[PDB]
């Protein structure tokens, strides 16, 4: 009757960039996970903290779905303790991560002949991101001590780089829509539990 | 505040992100042109190519703003040093455009030169396929003579004034790059200066190429003598049993390979070589199965399978559509883990063997795909072809062909077939080593200024007689540029890679076969179904340019430097046969004799 809008999340016509990943709070609904783990369309279902079994006995206040597109080679970086450009500069998962990371190749959707550069990743940052932190700042990155004055010169680099996504790239350099389900519990009454 | 090692790392990360995309567009555009020859694709390839070329020069100029000595990371320094190679940029704008005018003029002369038959006036022929057919199949002394002399009179004389200006500008470019000369610049491909215990010098290359050449002379002397004795039957006159070999009478136009002398000089002509072409067509083999069986070869030794994108994107056969494709067998590392092979694969044994060769290039490309963008190459300029060449060695052996059912189970190898096989390998492998050594020795000294311009052709033909046992059919009077008649000399290509690769080739094979527990002659070895051999080779393949070639070579063969004993061991059954066949023949040559002396 009242199903959660997981279709509007997984089957969304367009995903956000990894640096500006879109977060949705799925609540006030009944979630059906049968079409998730029993579906062969997902090339990655590495779930951390909790397992798909023994799921009906847990209550979570809200469900957070972090949707973004990254390279296939960078799918391994969406995991606690990982190191890389995506892990440190774009999207960092907490070490105490409780949720399932769902990824699947989107070469048919997110790759075009000639390149699809609508997805950008923060190539440079002054420090590593905090867990679940989103950084949309787009100021010129200073490598050395020479000021940049808002224009990119030498040792002055624009922090955002655009993914080149062609359908002919190798499976490592291919778009992978990653949906990270984060389950949060607090002192709330926890209306949404799941029978 | 921040070390210069961090600045170059950040510079490399910015470079790598944009180099990956721009090179891929250049690589993808070049692939589209190579798999579809249309005028629009040429402009698309050039615009994509020029954008990548312009970007690289901009980054190279910025890379030279960082001090190279103030770097402690070996991996980072190799990337910056590769990027800091200014090249012809150091020349003035006046000279730089003049140099490119000279280089393009020589390439156009070489690709549009036409030697003309003196007897038939309107019989001018291009090198390919016109003069190459004459120099590879004809057995007439005069027919091979005018084609040989015509190519050097018509084209070499048009390259002599250009080559003299070419030498002066390339030396000025090299001396601007703090090199002794342009030859020293070319020897920098083998130089390793930062890994203690594996350092290699540009001068050490001369001392090592010379050392290996003095060890192949006795093998080459008997091969030279046996070929000369057999060529006496084909050419009773115009040759001397104690003299040298006329230059035109060799396998091809320059004598680079003796492979086309196999019919004239075959040891046992009554017993043919192993040819599985007929069996493949009788077993319903297609281009897909050739690359599938080639893939099975690398899986048996433990190398990874071909990617799914490889099968979807590669042009493994000539299309049935009307699109024009030049299908010289090449392996493509476009970028973004996009590995493709384009080949007009027919159902033949040669296409079966080169499928393992080209897939050997792809397996090399797949291995160092995890290396940074600037470190995705072979250990040196001779490693990439050495790895591909040893794949055809194992595939062509009767042991391998019997396992894949291309030979009858009861097929028995003959001793007079191993001799015929080894002799045909010596024509290509051993017949080219003196030629390759002499040509690079000449250019190194010409660039060094040891050969004055009034003695270029005087020392070219005195070294071709002393080192190669090859004598000019007709005298030349310094108005020629005989070396410039070759592709790699007119088109600015280093030629020593064809020498070191041959040494690396059998050095790899000898080591891999010992790991494969091969018992018997080395030329009978097949590393198939030997995961130990494949994993040891894969260790060097994954290195790319991250490590010096001296360190990469040692990880496979256990020897830091080039060793030619593995090459001598490969032809040892033939060398024993050659020395027994040369008991009643004179081994060696005298420089005094020339075809035109009388
Ligand atoms: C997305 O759509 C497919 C088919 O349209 C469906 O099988 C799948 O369940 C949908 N995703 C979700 C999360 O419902
Ligand atoms: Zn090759």
């Amino acid at each position: 009757t009242n199903l959660c809008p997981f279709g509007e999340v997984f089957n969304a016509t367009r995903f956000a960039s990894v640096y500006a990943w879109n977060r949705k709070r799925i609540s006030n609904c009944v979630a059906d996970y049968s079409v998730l783990y029993n579906s062969a369309s997902f090339s990655t279902f590495k779930c951390y903290g909790v397992s798909p079994t023994k799921l009906n006995d847990l209550c979570f206040t809200n469900v957070y779905a972090d949707s973004f597109v990254i390279r296939g080679d960078e799918v391994r970086q969406i995991a606690p303790g990982q190191t890389g450009k995506i892990a440190d500069y774009n999207y960092k998962l907490p070490d105490d991560f409780t949720g399932c990371v769902i990824a699947w190749n989107s070469n048919n959707l997110d790759s075009k002949v000639g390149g699809n550069y609508n997805y950008l990743y923060r190539l440079f940052r002054k420090s590593n991101l905090k867990p679940f932190e989103r950084d949309i700042s787009t100021e010129i990155y200073q490598a050395g001590s020479t000021p940049c004055n808002g224009v990119e010169g030498f040792n002055c680099y624009f922090p955002l780089q655009s993914y080149g996504f062609q359908p002919t790239n190798g499976v490592g350099y291919q778009p992978y829509r990653v949906v990270v389900l984060s389950f949060e519990l607090l002192h709330a009454p926890a209306t949404v539990c799941g029978p | 505040r921040s070390t210069t090692e961090d600045l170059v790392k950040t510079f490399l990360e910015k470079f790598n992100s944009e180099a990956e995309e721009l090179s891929y567009q250049s690589s993808l555009a070049s692939w589209n042109y190579n798999t579809n020859i249309t005028d629009e694709n040429v402009q698309k390839m050039n615009d994509a190519g020029a954008k990548w070329s312009a970007f690289y020069e901009e980054q190279s100029k910025q890379a030279k703003t960082y001090p190279l000595e103030e770097i402690q990371d070996s991996t980072v320094k190799r990337q910056l040093q590769a990027l800091q190679h200014s090249g012809s940029s150091v020349l003035s704008a006046d000279k730089s455009q003049r140099l490119n005018t000279i280089l393009n003029a020589m390439s156009t002369i070489y690709s549009t030169g036409k030697a003309c038959n003196p007897n038939n006036p309107q019989e001018c022929l291009l090198l390919e396929p016109g003069l190459d057919d004459i120099m590879a199949n004809s057995r007439d002394y005069n027919e091979r003579l005018w084609a040989w002399e015509g190519w050097r009179s018509e084209v070499g004389k048009q390259l002599r004034p250009l080559y003299e200006e070419y030498v002066a500008l390339k030396n000025e470019m090299a001396r601007a790059n703090n090199y002794e000369d342009y030859g020293d610049y070319w020897r920098g491909d083998y130089e390793e200066e930062w890994t203690n215990g594996y350092n290699y010098s540009r001068d050490q290359l001369i001392k090592d190429v010379e050392q290996t050449f003095t060890q192949i002379q006795p093998l080459y002397e008997h091969l030279h003598a046996y070929v000369r004795a057999k060529l006496m039957d084909t050419y009773p006159s115009h040759m001397s049993p104690t003299g040298c070999l006329p230059a035109h009478l060799l396998g091809d136009m320059w004598g680079r390979f003796w492979t086309n002398l196999y019919p004239l000089t075959v040891p046992f002509g009554q017993k043919p070589n192993i040819d599985v072409t007929d069996t493949m067509v009788n077993q319903s083999w297609d281009a897909r199965r050739i690359f599938e069986e080639a893939e099975k070869f690398f899986v048996s030794v433990g190398l990874p399978n071909m990617t799914q994108g490889f099968w979807e994107n590669s042009m493994l056969t000539e299309p049935g559509d009307s699109r024009k494709v030049v299908c010289h067998p090449t392996a493509w590392d476009l970028g973004k883990h996009d590995f493709r092979i384009k080949m007009c694969t027919k159902v033949t044994m040669d296409d079966f063997l080169t499928a393992h060769h080209e897939m050997g290039h792809i397996q090399y490309d797949m291995a160092y795909a995890a290396q940074p963008f600037l470190l995705r190459n072979g250990a040196n300029e001779g490693f990439h072809e050495a790895v591909g060449e040893i794949m055809s060695l194992s595939a062509a052996t009767p042991k391998h062909l019997k396992n894949i059912g291309l030979l009858p189970p009861g097929f028995s190898e003959d001793n007079e077939t191993d001799i015929n096989f080894l002799f045909k390998q010596a024509l290509t492998i051993v017949g080219t080593l003196p030629f390759t050594y002499m040509l690079e020795k000449w250019r190194w000294m010409v660039f060094k200024g040891e050969i004055p311009k009034e003695q270029w052709m005087k020392k070219w033909w005195e070294m071709k007689r002393d080192l190669v046992g090859v004598v000019e059919p007709l005298p030349h009077d310094e108005t020629y540029c005989d070396p410039a008649s070759l592709f790699h000399v007119a088109n600015d290509y280093s030629f020593i890679r064809y020498y070191t690769r041959t040494i690396y080739q059998f050095q790899f094979q000898e080591a891999l076969c010992q790991i494969a527990k091969h018992e018997g002659p080395l030329h009978k070895c097949d590393i198939s179904n030997s995961s130990e051999a494949g994993q040891t080779l894969l260790q060097m393949l994954k290195l790319g340019r991250s490590k010096p070639w001296t360190l990469a070579l040692y990880r496979v063969v256990g020897a830091k430097n080039m060793d030619v004993r593995p090459l001598l061991n490969y032809f040892d059954p033939l060398f024993t046969w050659l020395k027994e066949q040369n008991r009643n023949s004179f081994v060696g040559w005298n420089t005094d004799w020339s075809p035109y002396a009388d």
